[PDB]
Parts: structure tokens; sequence; C-alpha cells
RNA sequence: CGCGACCUCAGAUCAGACGUGGCGACCCGCUGAAUUUAAGCAUAUUAGUCAGCGGAGGAAAAGAAACUAACCAGGAUUCCCUCAGUAACGGCGAGUGAACAGGGAAGAGCCCAGCGCCGAAUCCCCGCCGCGCGGGGCGUGGGAAAUGUGGCGUACGGAAG
RNA sequence: CGGCCCCGGCGCCGGGCUCGGGUCUUCCCGGAGUCGGGUUGCUUGGGAAUGCAGCCCAAAGCGGGUGGUAAACUCCAUCUA
């Protein structure tokens, strides 16, 4: 009824603005250039010792315990999880493949 | 072009392709003196992004500093004060390694401005840097607009107050609720403005 | 070899960049000819080979690079490890050569990385076609094997000559 | 130390405070420094008012003072686009803009675009020959004015809606009250714990 | 064996040019105690001060958010009044202690590395030629720097074709 | 107030550079031993550690930082170091 102060829904009613979002938000972005290049240089340097390590690891059905040593050699938890799903990738891409 | 290719290789510097080059260029360099000069830049891309360019009157000077931590200089490792004081053999620099490697190619060379620096290798007991210095009475400088900046007589000296890019990260800079430390300027200015007696004519 | 090698470089030798000395020639007889004949292209493009590694990379990205010859003798091995797998990828034909120098006295300056064949005229399009097959069977279709390939770990003679004798010794021991 | 009754004293004067004590006997002089600048820029820059960069309209942040509206920095994009001027001429016309800011409202829109439109519409600028279009024969005699003081155009007075008075309305006696306020911070406190009660709910199912 | 080119390098009283040191009231970087208070004293306070070292300018630093807030949002930095002796820190003892608002003084914004296009259209030096007072820059020709990357066009507020 | 001497700008007579705005179609869009984490010191009012530094571990591109109490799941706001 009347709009209030407190509440799932408080504040002055206004109108949203439907402009668009500024550029400086979109960084970083997934490129076709930028990964093609990523891509080469990755099959041209190979893999860290920690990511051999943990892609050793991923062979074996122990993957709590590689998520555990991921997580001890990078800095957080957010940070393991997407290493761990880049490693499943990178071995379920070419590995599985003949 | 190639410079996107040559950071996204460096970026990964455990790979053996560049764990075996970067071994061989610390052995190089421990061979060599502590402060020389090197006729061109190991890293392009990174002096490119730093500001370097492949003209007269850039120079790149490699120079190694020691690693670890300081020591205290009293005599027997006595402070002669109270136990809070008593600190002498794990203290650590209020500045970086990169920064005193800037500062000692500075004092080095006075007659030229350092403008920044970059990590090339390192090792248990070294660690080597290049930097970059500019020559402020050159004419192919003092004529180009873009670089007049570093002609005139403020910038003297840039590396022995901070204002390099090594030092800035070193004098706590910055802004937002984590920098309150230096409001405004230094934190020794932020300190002499809260702690300074207001006495106005009316009171 | 220095057959194949000398045979690119007489190849190279007729596409090389024009100079400063003749470049203004060209210059100051274009605006008289121009307004002599009141022509708009009386010149046709020249095809000339592209220098510099940022050129000859954004050349092989964009596939218009018909040869890429490459030096080995630069300092910081990281400027030219990524070309050979880039030019692998793209498809074209890639040589490594000996001599940046050499390399480099074609377009006039000290030192030079490397050198795209981009346009080749119609007489000398059968010569290069008749070597960038040679070129293909020595590094694009043995890349796996070059890939595979771990060189270095040789001894010196002194540390050789002694494991010689030993296995000599135990060989004459056990027969 | 105490006496018999007193308040208890923290004086912050256990430092070295007197070698820094910094005293205002130069205020005066101060001033006058300000007033012969501003007088001098003013004299300088006379066809322009003084505080020439327009600026918008700005509501407070913080809910203290967000019932105000006060002065502000620069017109945003947005608005410079919705005015239909140019960006990089806005500052040399004499529009201060910023880049930074951006538009969550369109009443705040609205509102800025037409301070803009009137800013246009009262600006005369002087051309250096007359073969520059835009403007008039005569320039009204220096515009009847050189500088102007406290604001460009206009300050940013507040203006309220009157709502004078009204007839109440019949459930307005129990339209509202004590308990409805009551009651939504209750349903803004316990939202959450509802809706995972209704999950695990729906779940036994 | 020699020659030549490149690359890491050495010497000169080579041609031209630059730094040293002094003052240091104000400013910047480092480390730097104790007397004192805590009625004693170790944590703490004195103090991130004094002393010590390194630098410059009439100002220096800062300065265009990897910001503040959680509502009707604001918008570089610097200084003043308030916030405030407050939130908070502390043998939670002595004591220490900000920040965001808001109102004022002033308010100027941009560049580059990269990604791409331009036959390197770029820059330094040398010498004769056409110019002005007290002397330095415009047009011409060769010696170097530079393709391991000059310069215009570009900068997150998008840009290019 | 006058007269005299010296210095600096505002208007006018040679010389060298010199396409902006909007819609549409196509493409491009980023700073690394760095962030972050562990640990040890100094410092801060900053408290499951505000900032700096030494050692070790050391990345991503629907990513990263911040949202003042550490940790997991989800969403939101702001910025692009
Ligand atoms: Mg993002
Ligand atoms: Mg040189
Ligand atoms: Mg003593
Ligand atoms: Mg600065
Ligand atoms: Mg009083
Ligand atoms: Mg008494
Ligand atoms: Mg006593
Ligand atoms: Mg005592
Ligand atoms: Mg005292
Ligand atoms: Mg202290
Ligand atoms: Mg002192
Ligand atoms: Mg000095
Ligand atoms: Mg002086
Ligand atoms: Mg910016
Ligand atoms: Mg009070
Ligand atoms: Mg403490
Ligand atoms: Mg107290
Ligand atoms: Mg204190
Ligand atoms: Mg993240
Ligand atoms: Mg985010
Ligand atoms: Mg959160
Ligand atoms: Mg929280």
């Amino acid at each position: 009824r009347y709009p209030m102060a407190v509440g799932l829904n408080k504040g002055h009613k206004v109108t949203k603005n439907v402009s668009k979002p500024r550029h400086s938000r979109r960084r970083s972005r997934l490129t076709n250039h930028t990964k093609f290049v990523r891509d080469m240089i990755r099959e041209v340097c190979g893999f860290a010792p920690y990511e051999r390590r943990a892609m050793e690891l991923l062979k074996v059905s122990k993957s709590k315990r590689a998520l555990k040593f991921i997580k001890k050699r990078v800095g957080t938890h957010i940070r393991a999880k997407r290493k761990r799903e880049e490693l499943s990738n990178v071995l379920a891409a070419m590995e599985e493949a003949a | 072009g190639a410079y996107k290719y040559i950071q996204e290789l460096w970026r990964k510097k455990q790979s053996d392709v560049m764990r075996f080059l970067l071994r061989v260029r610390c052995w190089q360099y421990r061979q060599l003196s502590a402060l020389h000069r090197a006729p061109r830049p190991t890293r392009p891309d990174k002096a490119r992004r730093l500001g370097y360019k492949a003209k007269q009157g850039y120079v790149i000077y490699r120079i190694r500093v020691r690693r670890g931590g300081r020591k205290r200089p009293v005599p027997k490792g006595a402070t002669y004060g109270k136990p809070v004081h008593h600190g002498v053999n794990q203290l650590k620099f209020a500045r970086s390694l990169q920064s005193v490697a800037e500062e000692r190619a500075g004092r080095h060379c006075g007659a030229l401005r350092v403008l920044n620096s970059y990590w090339v290798g390192e090792d248990s007991t070294y660690k080597f840097f290049e930097v970059i210095l500019i020559d402020p009475f050159h004419k192919a400088i003092r004529r180009n607009p873009d670089t007049q900046w570093i002609t005139k007589p403020v910038h003297k000296h840039r590396e022995m107050r901070g204002l390099t890019s090594a030092g800035r990260k070193s004098r706590g800079l910055g802004k937002g609720h984590k920098f309150h430390h230096t409001i405004g300027g230094s934190r020794r200015a932020a300190w002499r403005r809260r702690n300074t007696l207001q006495l106005h004519r009316y009171r | 070899d220095r057959q194949t090698a000398t045979q690119l470089l007489k190849l190279a030798h007729k596409y090389r960049p024009e100079t400063k000395q003749e470049k203004k020639q060209r210059l100051l007889a274009r605006a008289e000819k121009k307004a002599a004949g009141k022509g708009d292209v009386p010149t046709k493009r020249p095809p000339v080979l592209r220098a510099g590694v940022n050129t000859v990379t954004t050349l092989v990205e964009n596939k218009k690079a018909q040869l890429v010859v490459i030096a080995h003798d630069v300092d910081p091995i990281e400027l030219v490890v990524f070309l050979p797998a880039l030019c692998r990828k793209m498809g074209v034909p890639y040589c490594i050569i000996k001599g940046k120098a050499r390399l480099g006295h074609l377009v006039h300056r000290k030192t030079c990385t490397t050198v795209a064949f981009t346009q080749v005229n119609s007489e000398d399009k059968g010569a290069l076609a008749k070597l960038v097959e040679a070129i293909r069977t020595n590094y694009n279709d043995r890349y796996d094997e070059i890939r595979r390939h771990w060189g270095g770990n040789v001894l010196g003679p002194k540390s050789v000559a002694r494991i010689a004798k030993l296995e000599k010794a135990k060989a004459k021991e056990l027969a | 130390a105490p006496s018999r009754n007193g308040m208890i004293l923290k004086p912050h004067f256990h430092k070295d405070w007197q070698q820094r004590v910094d005293t205002w006997f130069n205020q005066p002089a101060r001033k006058i420094r300000r007033r012969k600048a501003r007088q001098a820029k003013a004299r300088r820059i006379a066809p322009r008012p003084a505080s020439g960069p327009i600026r918008p309209i700005v509501r407070c942040p913080t809910v203290r003072y967000h019932t105000k509206v006060r002065a502000g920095r620069g017109f945003s994009l947005e608005e410079l686009r919705v005015a239909g001027i140019h960006k990089k001429v806005a500052r040399t016309i004499g529009i201060s803009v910023d880049p930074r800011r951006r538009n969550k409202s369109t009443e705040s829109l609205q509102a800025n675009v037409q301070r803009l439109k009137e800013y246009r519409s009262k600006l005369i600028l002087f051309p250096r020959k007359p073969s520059a279009p835009k403007k008039g024969d005569s320039s009204a005699e220096e515009l009847k004015l050189a500088t102007q003081l406290t604001g460009p155009v206009m300050p940013i007075r507040n203006v309220y809606k009157k709502e004078k008075a009204r007839v109440i309305t019949e459930e307005e006696k129990n339209f509202k009250a004590f308990a409805s306020l009551r009651m939504a911070r209750a349903n803004a406190r316990l939202f959450g714990i509802r809706a995972k009660r209704a999950k695990e709910a729906a779940e036994q199912d």
C-alpha cells in the first residue's frame, strides 16, 4: 500500500535506467584470439609440476585429495575449484580421444 | 603482434622451457658484476609496458641484490633498551629489493633518471633486476614533448624518494578504506595534520 | 644445409626491402610522373618480403604469408619459441636458417629475426613451390618428432673417455 | 589527583604538542589573498561568470541527507547525449562533465537534461568573426552583464511539492498503523527462514 | 690460414653533454631510542617523535578510483569547520584514537604499453646553401639509431575500419 | 600629480601543418614471481591479522579486487590494480 522505510521493498519508488552498462565492466571476456594464443602457448609450455601432480591424482579415483592439494598449492578455495575444473577438462579432452 | 605471445609465455614461468632459460640466465648473471649495463632489455615487452622505447637516450642496467631480511647494526646484538626492541635477528626492511635496486642504480648514475624496473631472475643468494634510465639532457629526449617531464628538475632522483613504481608500493599510498594511514601525501604528512593543535583566534 | 639455404637467399635477393636512397628517388619521381601522365596508379605494387616478428606473426595469423624463414642466433629464445608452433597450426611452411646477420643483410639492418614471403612473381612461383615442398617434408611433417625430441645431455670428452675405459675393462672381464 | 566530584578527563596532551601548534594569525591576510585572487580571476575572465562551469542536480547518498538536494561536479555522459551536444565541446562551452557518474533514475535524468537545455537556451557566446553561426547581430550590450555570482545560471535552492489539503478517504482510519510497520519488519526478518521451511516441507511432500 | 657480418665486450687527454658539493625554515624515502607516565614495572605511553642517512622545488608529495555508501545514491587530488575525543584499540589499566557524510577554498584533465592499419611516412648528428635585433629554429644532401619495433592515427568516458 | 629612461601582453603586413558529427554493417579491446594464500617481523583505531616487508606456494579470463567477523552455497552493488 504505502512505501515504507523498512520491509521487503523499501525506499522511494523510482523507475530503473535501461541504459547500457559501461564498457569497463566488460573486461577479460573470453575472446577467440585470446583463447587461441593461450591454448597455443599451453601446448608449448606443457604444465607445471603441481599441475602434473594434480593430473596424476585425477587419473586415480582420488579426487578430494587432489582438491585438497590444489587448495594447499593455490591460495583460496574458489580458485582451487576452477583449477580442478580446468585440469579435469584438459585431462578429458585429448586423453579420452584416440 | 608478438608481444602478447611473449607476455603470455612469460606468465607461465614455472614450465620447463621457461625454467631452463631462467636458470641459465641466473647462472650467467651470477658471474657478472653486481651492477652493469645490459645493452638490450632481456624482457622487451616488459620494458615497453614500463616506458622503454627503442631509441637513443634510454639505457638498461642489470643489478643484483642480496636476498633476505636485514639485520640490526648493533654491536654483538645488544640494543640496551626495553625487551620489545631486542629484535636484532628477525627484522624486515620497509622497502622492497626492487626499490633498493633502483636506489643503488640511481645513486651510481646521478646524471640519469630512473624510470622503472622489472624482475629477470633470482636464486637463494641473489635477486636480479633490470632498471630503465633516461638521459634528461639528450636532444632526442628533450625535443620529444611526450618525455619532457623527465627533464624538469622536480624529477631529480625519483628512486631516492619513492616516486618510482617500486617505491610507491612501499610508501603505502592508495585510495580506499584500506589506506587511511596516508590520506594526503605521506603518512608523515597525515601524522602532522592529525597531531597538530588548531588554535583559532576566537575559541 | 649450405645448399638449400643459399638457394633461399638467392631467391630472397630479388624481393629485398627497398632502401632509403631509391625510396627517396621513387618518391621524387612519383610526384613528377603523376603531373606528367595524370594517371591514378602508374606503378604496380611491387612484391616484397616483410621483416619483423610482429609483422610476420600478424601475417601468419591471418594466413597471408606463403613462407616463413626464421633465425636462430637470437639471444632471448622466448621471442621465437612460439613461432614454429604457430606456423604448424596455421599450416604455412616455416624454415629455420643459420645467421641473423645473414638474414639481416638483405633487409639492410644489423639484426633481423624473421622474414615472411607473402607475394611472389609469376615466374618465381614455381621456384618457390619447388622448395616449399622440401621445407614441409623437413619441418612441418616432422613437427611431432621435433616436439618429442630432447637434445643436449652430452658429457665432456674427458668424462666419456673414462667411461669408455671402464666399459672396456668390464667387457674384457665378462668375455 | 582526583577531587571531591568531577567529570573524569582524558586530555590528549601527553605528546610533545607545543612544537607543532598552528595559530591562525594569518587568517585576515589569507582571506585578503583569496579575495584578491577571486577579483583578479573574474577580471581576467570578465565575459565568463565566476564559477563558470554549470553543475548538475545532485542528491545526497546517505539516508541522513537524502531528503535534500545539492550541487555536484559535472553532468553525466548519458545526460550529455540526451541533450544532444558533443562530450568534448561542453568543456569549452562552459559545461562541467563528470564521466564517472552514472544515471540510475529517469526522474533525475529528465531534471538534469532540462537544466542543460535551460543553460543552453540562456547561453550566449562570442565569436571571432560574425561568420560563426548560432548567434545574433548584437550581443545584448555585453549581455546586460559580464559576470554572475553564486552559480552560473541558477543555484540549487530546494523546491517542495505543495499537497495543500485534501478530504480524508473512508478506509484511512484503518489503512495504516504501527502494526503495519511491525509486520513489515517481521517479514523482512523472517523472509528467508520461511522459504527454507517451505523448501524442507516440499522435500518431504 | 684469411676475409666479412652479427653479438657480448675493452681503451683513449677521441667530438659534444651531464652528476658530485652547500643551504636545508617548509617537503619526500628508510630506521629510530631512552628520560616520562603507568604513583613500582616488563605490554603499553613517550613515538612510528629526537638523534642518523639519502634528495629536490618555491613549493614538494598527493591526484583521475582495482573509491565511498547499501537509498530517491555520490564521484580526481589538496586544505579548513563539523563528524569526534566518536566507532575502535589497550596488563580494556594508564592512555591511544580515525573514517564516510555534509558545508566551504580551488576545481583540468589526459597520455602510453597491448590489440590492428599505414612500403619506418620516425629520430640524432654532420656540411654547403635562403632568413631577423642580444642567436636559435625552418627548406637540401649523407653518417648513425631503429623491424628484438620511430611516429601519426588509438586509451576503457570504448576505439578502429 | 606632471615630465624622463628600461621590461612584459592585447590588433594588425611574409613563412610550415591541416576533415568533424549521427545511424547502420564488420572487427578489436588490455599491464605477472603480480594478485592471492601460508608463515615471521614492523606498524595501524582496524579488530580470524589496516598497510609494508623477508621466505615458500604461486594463477584466471562470465575473470579479479572490495562490500569493516573467519568458512562453504547463491544473488546483488561498485572498480578495472
Ligand atoms: Mg567482471
Ligand atoms: Mg644504443
Ligand atoms: Mg650503551
Ligand atoms: Mg607524481
Ligand atoms: Mg573557551
Ligand atoms: Mg587537594
Ligand atoms: Mg613516581
Ligand atoms: Mg624505576
Ligand atoms: Mg613527554
Ligand atoms: Mg609506536
Ligand atoms: Mg630528525
Ligand atoms: Mg643533493
Ligand atoms: Mg634551488
Ligand atoms: Mg582510468
Ligand atoms: Mg561533541
Ligand atoms: Mg597493537
Ligand atoms: Mg584515558
Ligand atoms: Mg600511537
Ligand atoms: Mg575471483
Ligand atoms: Mg565480481
Ligand atoms: Mg558478502
Ligand atoms: Mg561479513
